[PDB]
């Protein structure tokens, strides 16, 4: 079958920057060449085709080029709702989708603002405890937390998530959740989130008190 | 626009079989397009499965063919596909897309969790802001949505009218082997004692519909 | 002797498929541009290499009106240098166009509550239009190596398919008439405006 790859496989660009993906075909494929957008969540939506005819609606900062073995999306101003992973595929034969090109957006750091939220009473009364750390607008996506309870250091209690990239200023958000059974939870008092990132100048400690 | 609407369930047991139909509107089935279905699973990327022309005639992607049936129905104006012997390899995120070279118009596709595990349907609970601090400052508060299975669920606040500052996170499996998700807003800390909050939390799969009210917390 | 009979193009009952647009040569009248220039049912009135009101103070060899139908989203491709699938396989206007495109949202006459409909686009093409070029044929589109020989398969397309006008879609996918002028300077004028 014909295949197809893309590079480079990921990339991180300012807003404004202009974009270049590659599409390879491992034989000649005349122009029977599509693009796709993926944003999270979403279905892939097509942008280009025969190689380089937009499809309607398309904004005007996308182009195609190419013909044969070696396609080209361009993106000549990235904004910031242009996060997304980009697909080639061909229509020359078995149809065949490219690897996909994740688009990441480059931007200023920004340190986490940092919240904690108790259990509630009502999950209290149905036998569990979960504290939930929630990090709130950082950027770059890399950050550490660790759980402190009772000033002890915790491990294989906690669950990590992190939203994608925003689509208007480009930030991260991260809950780590620990969760301990009704009887665990009330031996102890002192429940603490440390926050490690590179907008801080020292890691950052919310903490909540069981019974004040 | 063309609209291609999914249905089918989103959990099959391992050797079960995964049935999934797209209706179509905006489009005539009898037309010179092959009503197709694409996946996606992490790593995998998109993979193309099969398309069926109004005819009957099929075109299949020859690793999945023996596994894979297609159908159509002009009468209903709906086709459908019929996956065999599922295995863990065949979970993914199932798209139904009308094909002609390019595939223009897609379906919103259907998670497809190939398990053995039970539905079971979430606890709804409160994150409390308990910063009814300072004005001009931002509260933070959410809705923790625990121990559900399968994906996915889905959050709103009031009814939708509340977007701007949400942050739903994606579900993660905990050491049970059910899910939990947080979703969060942050909204000003003057408004709290008089703004109602109101998380809307649905999963399909069990057939929950709850709405929760996110109320500050105070001695 | 006359006026231009632009009546019988702006309000024709019926509008063609883009792919198949219509033309209609104007000759030998005086052209009272006011009726079009003064209306108010047009969203859009765009004009290249001429102001739309000295257009009664003008002459031209050659006038032709062109019409057909596309979606909203779409109106925007209807200029010099564009590079969407009605510019390159369906209508195309070139660098050096003077005319004004003339566009008003038709849903209340062209969409209707089911979706199949009759108004066609082309999707693919060996090749773009030159400017003003019309395509009409139904040969089988060759999208892979082997020849279609007639056959329609996978690889193997029929070109036009249907816009999906239903009454429901958003503004950008409801059918939109669009009149295309395009005046030429060759030769003796016959066209003028009344001024
Ligand atoms: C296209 O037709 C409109 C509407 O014409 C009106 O309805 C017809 C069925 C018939 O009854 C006519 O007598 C009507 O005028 C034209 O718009 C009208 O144009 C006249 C100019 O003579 C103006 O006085 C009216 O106010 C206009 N009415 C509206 C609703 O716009 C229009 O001029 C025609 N287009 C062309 C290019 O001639
Ligand atoms: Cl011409």
């Amino acid at each position: 079958d014909i295949q197809l790859t893309q590079s480079p496989s990921s990339l991180s660009v300012s807003v404004g920057d202009r974009v270049t993906i590659t599409c390879r075909a491992s034989q000649a494929i005349s122009n029977s060449l599509a693009w796709y957008q993926q944003k999270p969540g979403k279905a892939p939506k097509l942008l280009l085709y025969a190689a380089s005819t937009l499809e309607s609606g398309v904004p005007s900062r996308f182009s195609g080029s190419g013909s044969g073995t070696d396609f080209t999306l361009t993106i000549s101003s990235l904004q910031p709702e242009d996060f997304a992973t980009y697909y080639c595929q061909h229509y020359y034969s078995t149809p065949f989708f490219g690897g996909g090109t994740k688009v990441e957006i480059k931007r200023t750091v920004a340190a986490p603002s940092v919240f904690i939220f108790p259990p509630s009473d009502e999950q209290l009364k149905s036998g569990t405890a979960s504290v939930v750390c929630l990090l709130n607008n950082f950027y770059p996506r890399e950050a550490k937390v660790q759980w402190k309870v009772d000033n002890a250091l915790q491990s294989g209690n906690s669950q990590e998530s992190v939203t994608e990239q925003d689509s208007k200023d480009s930030t991260y958000s991260l809950s780590s959740t620990l969760t301990l059974s009704k009887a665990d939870y009330e031996k102890h008092k002192v429940y603490a989130c440390e926050v490690t990132h590179q907008g801080l100048s020292s890691p950052v400690t919310k903490s909540f008190n069981r019974g004040e | 626009q063309v609209q291609l609407q999914q249905s089918g369930p989103g959990l099959v047991k391992p050797s079960g079989t995964l049935s999934l139909t797209c209706a179509v509107s905006g489009a005539s089935i009898s037309s010179g397009d092959w009503w197709s279905w694409v996946r996606q699973s992490p790593g995998r990327g998109l993979e193309w499965i099969g398309g069926i022309f109004h005819s009957g005639t099929t075109n299949y992607s020859p690793s999945l063919k023996s596994r894979v049936t297609m159908s159509v129905d002009q009468p209903k104006n709906q086709f459908s596909l019929h996956l065999t012997s599922v295995t863990a390899a065949d979970t993914a995120v199932y798209y139904c897309a009308r094909m002609r070279g390019i595939f223009d118009y897609w379906g919103q596709g259907t998670l497809v969790t190939v398990s053995s595990a039970s539905t079971k349907g979430p606890s709804v609970f409160p994150l409390a802001p308990s910063s009814k601090s300072t004005s001009g400052g931002t509260a933070a508060l959410g809705c923790l949505v625990k121990d559900y299975f399968p994906e996915p669920v889905t959050v709103s606040w009031n009814s939708g009218a509340l977007t701007s500052g949400v942050h739903t996170f994606p579900a993660v499996l905990q050491s049970s082997g059910l899910y939990s998700l947080s979703s969060v807003v942050t909204v000003p800390s003057s408004s709290l004692g008089t703004q109602t909050y109101i998380c809307n939390v649905n999963h399909k799969p069990s057939n929950t519909k709850v709405d929760k009210k996110v109320e500050p917390k105070s001695c | 002797t006359n006026l231009c009979p632009f009546g019988e193009v702006f309000n024709a009952t019926r509008f063609a498929s883009v792919y198949a647009w219509n033309r209609k040569r104007i000759s030998n009248c005086v052209a009272d541009y006011s009726v079009l220039y003064n209306s108010a049912s047009f969203s859009t009135f765009k004009c290249y290499g001429v102001s739309p009101t000295k257009l009664n103070d003008l002459c031209f060899t050659n006038v032709y009106a062109d019409s057909f139908v596309i979606r909203g989203d779409e109106v925007r491709q209807i200029a010099p240098g564009q590079t969407g699938k009605i510019a390159d396989y369906n209508y195309k206007l070139p660098d050096d166009f003077t005319g004004c495109v003339i566009a008003w949202n038709s849903n209340n006459l062209d969409s209707k509550v089911g979706g199949n409909y009759n108004y066609l686009y082309r999707l693919f093409r060996k090749s773009n239009l030159k400017p003003f070029e019309r395509d009409i044929s139904t040969e089988i589109y060759q999208a892979g190596s082997t020849p279609c020989n007639g056959v329609e398969g996978f690889n193997c397309y029929f070109p036009l398919q249907s816009y999906g006008f239903q009454p429901t879609n958003g503004v950008g996918y409801q059918p939109y008439r669009v009149v295309v002028l395009s005046f030429e300077l060759l030769a003796p004028a016959t066209v003028c405006g009344p001024k």
